[PDB]
């Protein structure tokens, strides 16, 4: 069940990343658009993978993003 | 146990005085020598309106309970006779499992040798209670002769009757539509009365509108052959819509690059898919699944692709996201069916299938059924890709990872959206019209690929040239029908009908007539051809 | 629906139309919704054009088309 949550809080970055592709402007849109991808990357770099450790710590990457984009949509 | 009405049951159906004259009127009667239920206590049916009748020597019934449910859920009608005067109550009463009587309220109202007759009916909301008392000598039956009821109580309550019961020997008939004709006197009241629907010579006096009849032949009615079965019939359906390229294909689409297949000029089963149960989403928007099937339409559009199972919900009218945005649009005003179905087993592979892809980013979204397969790259910041995915661009496309082991969410589902317009054009993509055997020889209601009509059909020994469907007479109706199966001809002979005339000696040599059936055989009616 | 009528018959003719009476029958209707302006044919032949009239047909005893009147050709026509 690890890897369908770490697939949670990766959904969780891409969508609201890809509804800040409308609403942000400047830097702050390269930076939705940036996470958007890195949170796609991570859910085939989590399939083609093993060890809990790595799959960890794309869970907390993933988490520390998802903070991070709360801080412009709230802008 | 049963007896003979005779000719019980007659009242006087308004307040109009008429005298020396005959009237013709049509209500709720009982019908002459019917068979009326003898009594000696359950809960009856008023079906729509009662005839009750009683014999007494000492006042053994009381009164009556009308109507529906009869146990304190509904209102009810209470009409007891108790010592002096008659009480009648509209309450929500709670009734004894045997009700009788010893030695919410909407509404209150107070007033063998006797024979007592009622009529109960409930008119627009009325209850209409008529009576009549007369003296009797007859101990095990109904009198014979002829008398009225008068109107004496008419309750505009607004109550639903279906079922009574009797509260203390008596009999029970029941009211029906009938014709009758009413003599009445100097003095204004009834002596008489013809059921018109008794027999060919009732109906011939109130034809005539008398009760004498002198000698001659008269006609009355018509008779009429009724149809009965419904033969309906369609060529071969031949062919049908290849659904099967559709959903049953061995390569979909990406949902980047969705394939739109045509259908169009061919029969459209709609009821295979419906019922087939093997889809996870069967969502139909603007049509009902099972109307589907009988709708016409200029072109059915299928488009399939594949997509993950959470992005499932994103396929319909009113939506956003990845999928609604950047790689397949439905209008908000769409018509037309969603239908998914679980492809794990197929498309999933060991280490995961990534021959799959969708569109990551765009710069506006799609519009209603548009198509976006460029491969530029996106530019996410100011600075200009120049064709080249590095920093600050992307490729604008990215792949699926689909795995045998994933969750259900993120388990491929295969998706089919079958768009449905029609034009100006004549509309060729319409479903399968099924049809029923063939019925000779007897009166029948038809419709042959679309010719419509009643008669008896019959095989022909006529001649239609290899284009022609039908024929006509010089009167251009209908006398001849191709069969779209069978490809056999055949006639159409009208269901025998003619007037029916009585021949009386009259009314005062003998009541015995003959019946004549005009211009027909004796053989669809001592019999005389 | 485009309506096409057709009718092949031998002949004995060179350099004209035979004269007598036949029926064309109904062969292939296409349910297409298309405007035709002008057409062209593919390779003698000939060219006329229909127009609103009235005609009297006399069918026979086998339901074919024996004859005939134009009702607006002349005055023993009509
Ligand atoms: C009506 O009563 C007669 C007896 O007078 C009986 O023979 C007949 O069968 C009854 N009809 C019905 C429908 O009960
Ligand atoms: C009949 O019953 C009513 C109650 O429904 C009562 O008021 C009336 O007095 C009774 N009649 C006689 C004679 O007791
Ligand atoms: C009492 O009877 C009336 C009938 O008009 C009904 O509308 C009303 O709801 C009844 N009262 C109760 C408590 O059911
Ligand atoms: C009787 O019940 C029917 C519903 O079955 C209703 O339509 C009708 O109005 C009712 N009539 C009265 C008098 O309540
Ligand atoms: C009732 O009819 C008779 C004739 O049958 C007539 O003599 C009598 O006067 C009538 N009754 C009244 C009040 O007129
Ligand atoms: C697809 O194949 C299955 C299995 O033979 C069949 O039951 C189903 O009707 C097919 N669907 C179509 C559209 O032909
Ligand atoms: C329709 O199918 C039946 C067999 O079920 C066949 O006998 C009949 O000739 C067919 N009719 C046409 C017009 O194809
Ligand atoms: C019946 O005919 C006889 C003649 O034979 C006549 O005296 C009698 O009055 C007639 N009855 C009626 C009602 O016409
Ligand atoms: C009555 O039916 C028989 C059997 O079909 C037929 O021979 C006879 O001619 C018919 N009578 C009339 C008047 O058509
Ligand atoms: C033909 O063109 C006219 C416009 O000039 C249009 O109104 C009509 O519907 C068209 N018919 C077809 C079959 O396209
Ligand atoms: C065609 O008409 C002729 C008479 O001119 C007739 O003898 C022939 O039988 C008809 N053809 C058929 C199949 O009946």
């Amino acid at each position: 069940e690890l890897e369908e949550q770490v697939m949670h809080v990766l959904d969780q970055v891409s969508e609201l990343a890809h509804e800040l592709l409308h609403k942000l402007t400047g830097e702050e849109l390269e930076r939705a658009a940036y996470f958007n991808w890195w949170a796609t990357e991570m859910m085939l770099e989590l399939i083609k993978s093993d060890d809990e450790r790595e799959i960890r710590e794309i869970e907390e990457e993933a988490r520390r993003i998802l903070e991070h984009l709360e801080e412009l949509a709230r802008k | 146990a049963y007896t003979n009405s005779f000719t019980r049951g007659v009242y006087y159906p308004d307040k109009v005085f008429r005298s020396s004259v005959l009237h013709s009127t049509q209500d709720l009667f009982l019908p002459f020598f019917s068979n009326v239920t003898w009594f000696h206590n359950p809960v009856l049916p008023f079906n729509d309106g009662v005839y009750f009748a009683s014999t007494e020597k000492s006042n053994i019934i009381r009164g009556w309970i009308f109507g529906t449910t009869l146990d304190s859920k509904t209102q009810s009608l209470l009409i007891v006779n108790n010592a002096t005067n008659v009480v009648i109550k509209v309450c929500e009463f709670q009734f004894c499992n045997d009700p009788f009587l010893g030695v919410n309220c909407t509404f209150e109202y107070v007033s063998f040798k006797n024979l007592r007759e009622f009529v109960f009916k409930n008119i627009d909301g009325y209850f209409k209670i008529y009576s009549k008392h007369t003296p009797i000598n007859l101990v095990r039956d109904l009198p014979q002769g002829f008398s009225a009821l008068e109107p004496l109580v008419d309750l505009p309550i607004g109550i639903n009757i279906t079922r009574f019961q009797t509260l203390l020997a008596y009999y029970v008939g029941y009211l029906q539509p009938r014709t009758f004709l009413l003599k009445y006197n100097e003095n204004g009241t009834i002596t008489d009365a013809v059921d018109c629907a008794l027999d060919p010579l009732s109906e011939t006096k109130c034809t005539l509108k008398s009760f004498t009849v002198e000698k001659g032949i008269y006609q009355t009615s018509n008779f009429r052959v009724q149809p009965t079965e419904s033969i309906v019939r369609f060529p071969n359906i031949t062919n049908l819509c290849p659904f099967g390229e559709v959903f049953n294909a061995t390569r979909f689409a990406s949902v980047y690059a969705w394939n739109r297949k045509r259908i169009s000029n061919c029969v459209a089963d709609y009821s295979v898919l419906y019922n087939s149960a093997s889809f996870s989403t069967f969502k139909c928007y603007g049509v009902s699944p099972t109307k589907l099937n009988d709708l016409c339409f200029t072109n059915v559009y299928a488009d399939s692709f594949v997509i993950r199972g959470d992005e499932v919900r994103q396929i319909a009218p009113g939506q956003t996201g990845k999928i609604a945005d950047y790689n397949y649009k439905l209008p908000d005003d769409f018509t037309g069916c969603v239908i998914a179905w679980n492809s794990n087993n197929l498309d999933s592979k060991v280490g995961g299938n990534y021959n799959y892809l969708y569109r990551l980013f765009r710069k506006s979204n799609l519009k209603p059924f548009e198509r976006d397969i460029s491969t530029e790259i996106y530019q996410a910041g100011s600075t200009p890709c120049n064709g080249v995915e590095g920093f600050n661009c992307y490729f604008p496309l990215q792949s699926y990872g689909f795995q045998p082991t994933n969750g259900v969410g993120y388990q491929p589902y295969r998706v089919v959206v079958l768009s449905f317009e029609l034009l100006h054009a004549p509309a060729t993509v319409c479903g399968p019209k099924k049809s029923t055997n063939l019925v000779k020889n007897k009166c029948v209601n038809f419709n042959f690929n679309g010719l419509t009509g009643t008669g008896v059909l019959t095989e022909s020994n006529k001649k239609f040239l290899p284009f022609q469907q039908f024929g006509r007479d010089i009167a251009d109706t209908t006398d001849a029908v191709r069969d779209p199966q069978t490809l056999e001809i055949l006639d159409i002979t009208p269901c025998s009908f003619g007037g029916v005339s009585v021949i009386t000696p009259g009314t005062n040599t003998s009541n015995q007539v003959a019946v004549l059936y005009q211009d027909v055989n004796c053989t669809e009616v001592n019999v005389f051809q």
